[PDB]
Parts: structure tokens; C-alpha cells; sequence
């Protein structure tokens, strides 16, 4: 499933603001 | 307000006397901004609340009054070193000059020899971010009742020319009466015409940020349609391990649904999630009365949401004053403060 594959991702715990 | 709940356009002079007076205030704080309004030993430190690059926020307690406050404290050498100088400044000088609800209001600035202060309001109820993960989703009416808050703040800022370029569940704070308190003004910015620079967060970004082509507050109507999704579906519309692999989905043009999304959520979500300029809702020609008169905010009470009259979906838990049970635990580190003054021209205006 779709939120499987999100809770199994690099990417659900605290995303960091970017800027060049 | 009965005006409005009576029939729709007959609060349209009033919502305009509303913004017309909120700018006003704005701007005579935006012309000139208070500076200096607190001193360090003013407040006991207790715990950090959160972390940056160039800096943190902790919870602080206010000596002389007993209460307790967010402070956030950048590092002057890592500001100048990561080329942040000017959104910095464009941070503290539109902090100070506005006013709405569903923004937390910043008490105090000040600078010493080494650091940069903010501040804020305390919210207890802690990141929308951490209740989402824990929960898993919001159903379609609980997140409907953060999105009308965040409708009404984008219409707010968006009016005083402020373009706000961050949103995100991080950056969204829950408070005592279960309502939205929006924070982290790091990348907004007073604009008239478009602008360029390349910031945000991966998973937000409009795809006009992300092909360089110039953009406007537009990407704040983008950033709606990407929380709408993530709080309704428990994931964000695009994901992966890697920020390459994330805009390579937003600029696709290619959105897919979950099973249990009403049609009405899919529209609306159709509408804010366009690449087309000339399509998304919010930057068509009635603006954000097209997103307001939306079928999906139907039952949506424009005026009692900002009224703060609407019942909350949930209430966080409230152990009294100072309480950071709803903050996670972050690495403690010594606040030290040079005796030689760093970047002092560079930041002589905050
Ligand atoms: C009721 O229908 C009378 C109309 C007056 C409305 C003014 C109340 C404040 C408007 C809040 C909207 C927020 C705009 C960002």
C-alpha cells in the first residue's frame, strides 16, 4: 500500500526547510 | 457575520474594510519596526523545542512576570555563513508588524554580541506534525477545520503583499483551544512583483520553484493543496527517499488519490495541485473566493473559524504551565555569548 511504502521511506519523521 | 450566513457577497465591503484597516496597522510597524525590547537575563532557560542550521527554540521563562515563552536564538556567524542574512531580517520585521489569530505573535526581539532573539508566544499543544504521524490522518471535516484557518492566514498575508513560502505540519502549532498557530516566518517576504530564490521544503515545493521559472504567492495555494492532501491521506502527494526523486513527481503533473477521499476533496485538490498557473485556485481572477466557495467548504463558517467560535476537533492534553509533554526531546547545548560583537553591520537593523 501507499502509506506501507511512505512508513517504510527515509522521510516521515522531521523535514528540514532547504534554500540554495 | 449573520450578513454572511444569511447570503454570500454582502460581507465582501466589510471583509475589505477588515484587510484595508489590518494593513494599515501593518504597515506603519512595517515602516518602523521595533528593536530591542528585551535583554537575555530576562529569561531562565528550561528546555529546546526545536532545532535549525543556524539555530534552535526554547522554552523560556520570563523572570520577572512568570511567564513562559518560545524563544528562538540564531547564531549571527551561522546566518551570514549559510547567506541568510536577508531572510532573517525579512523574518523579525514582518513578525513584528502583524497581527492575526492564527499567527503566533512575537513579544520581544533583541541581539547580543553572537546571537539573534525571538521571542514568541508559547504554544503548549505542540506540531501538527507530531499528532498527524501518531495518529496516521485526519478525517475530511478535522482537516477541513485546519485548512479554513490556514485559507484565512494565506488571505491575510497574501493581502499585506507577504508571500509566505513554508508550509508544513512542522511548521503548523496547535493550541490551547485546539486551533491553528502558524510559525517559522524564516522564508517569507514582502513582494509586490515575483521572486526568485529557490526555499521551502521538498515535499511543498510548487513545481514553478522548482524549474526556476520565477513565481508568486501562488506556490502558497500549491502548499494548501500538498497539507490538505497529507493531513486527509497521512502522506504527502509526493514522496521518496530522495529530494531529486520528489520533484521529478510534482512537476509530472500526475496526482494519485486514495480510495477514501470524497470527489469534493479530489476537486478541490485538482484545482490547488495545477501546474498550470492559469488554473490554480487562489491565482484566478475571483482569487481566494474561489477556494472559499468550494463545494468542499461548504459547511465551512468563514467568520466563526476566525471567531474562534467553531468547536475544535481535538483539545491537546495540558499538564500547566510549562509543560512540553506534546514536544519531543532534542540534544541540550550551553547558549554562549562572545565578548567580541560578530557581524554587527550586517545586523544592525533587527
Ligand atoms: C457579517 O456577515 C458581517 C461582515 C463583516 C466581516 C468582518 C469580520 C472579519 C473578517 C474576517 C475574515 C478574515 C480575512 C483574512
Amino acid at each position: 500500500t501507499t502509506y506501507a511504502d511512505f512508513i517504510a521511506s527515509g522521510r516521515t519523521g522531521r523535514r528540514a526547510s532547504i534554500h540554495d | 457575520g449573520n450578513a454572511a450566513a444569511a447570503k454570500k457577497g454582502s460581507e465582501q465591503e466589510s471583509v475589505k474594510e477588515f484587510l484595508a484597516k489590518a494593513k494599515e496597522d501593518f504597515l506603519k510597524k512595517w515602516e518602523t519596526p521595533s528593536q530591542n525590547t528585551a535583554q537575555l537575563d530576562q529569561f531562565d532557560r528550561i528546555k529546546t523545542l526545536g532545532t535549525g542550521s543556524f539555530g534552535r527554540v526554547m522554552l523560556v521563562k520570563h523572570k520577572e512576570s512568570g511567564n513562559h515563552y518560545a524563544m528562538k536564538i540564531l547564531d549571527k556567524q551561522k546566518v551570514v555563513k549559510l547567506k541568510q542574512i536577508e531572510h532573517t531580517l525579512n523574518e523579525k520585521r514582518i513578525l513584528q508588524a502583524v497581527n492575526f489569530p492564527f499567527l503566533v505573535k512575537l513579544e520581544f526581539s533583541f541581539k547580543d554580541n553572537s546571537n539573534l532573539y525571538m521571542v514568541m508566544e508559547y504554544v503548549a499543544g505542540g506540531e501538527m506534525f507530531s499528532h498527524l504521524r501518531r495518529i496516521g490522518r485526519f478525517s475530511e471535516p478535522h482537516a477541513r477545520f485546519y485548512a479554513a484557518q490556514i485559507v484565512l492566514t494565506f488571505e491575510y498575508l497574501h493581502s499585506l503583499d507577504l508571500i509566505y513560502r513554508d508550509l508544513k505540519p512542522e511548521n503548523l502549532l496547535i493550541d490551547q483551544q485546539g486551533y491553528i498557530q502558524v510559525t517559522d516566518f524564516g522564508f517569507a517576504k514582502r513582494v509586490k512583483g515575483r521572486t526568485w530564490t529557490l526555499c521551502g521544503t521538498p515535499e511543498y515545493l510548487a513545481p514553478e520553484i522548482i524549474l526556476s521559472k520565477g513565481y508568486n504567492k501562488a506556490v502558497d495555494w500549491w502548499a494548501l493543496g500538498v497539507l490538505i492532501y497529507e493531513m486527509a491521506a497521512g502522506y504527502p502527494p509526493f514522496f521518496a527517499d530522495q529530494p531529486i526523486q520528489i520533484y521529478e513527481k510534482i512537476v509530472s503533473g500526475k496526482v494519485r488519490f486514495p480510495s477514501h477521499f470524497s470527489s469534493d476533496l479530489k476537486d478541490l485538490l485538482r484545482n490547488l495541485l495545477q501546474v498550470d498557473l492559469t488554473k490554480r485556485f487562489g491565482n484566478l481572477k475571483n482569487g481566494v473566493n474561489d477556494i472559499k466557495n468550494h463545494k468542499w467548504f461548504a459547511t465551512t463558517d468563514w467568520i466563526a473559524i476566525y471567531q474562534r467560535k467553531v468547536e475544535a476537533p481535538f483539545i491537546p492534553k495540558f499538564k500547566g504551565p510549562g509543560d512540553t509533554s506534546n514536544f519531543d526531546d532534542y540534544e541540550e547545548e550551553e547558549i554562549r555569548v562572545s565578548i567580541n560583537e560578530k557581524c554587527g553591520k550586517e545586523f544592525t537593523e533587527f
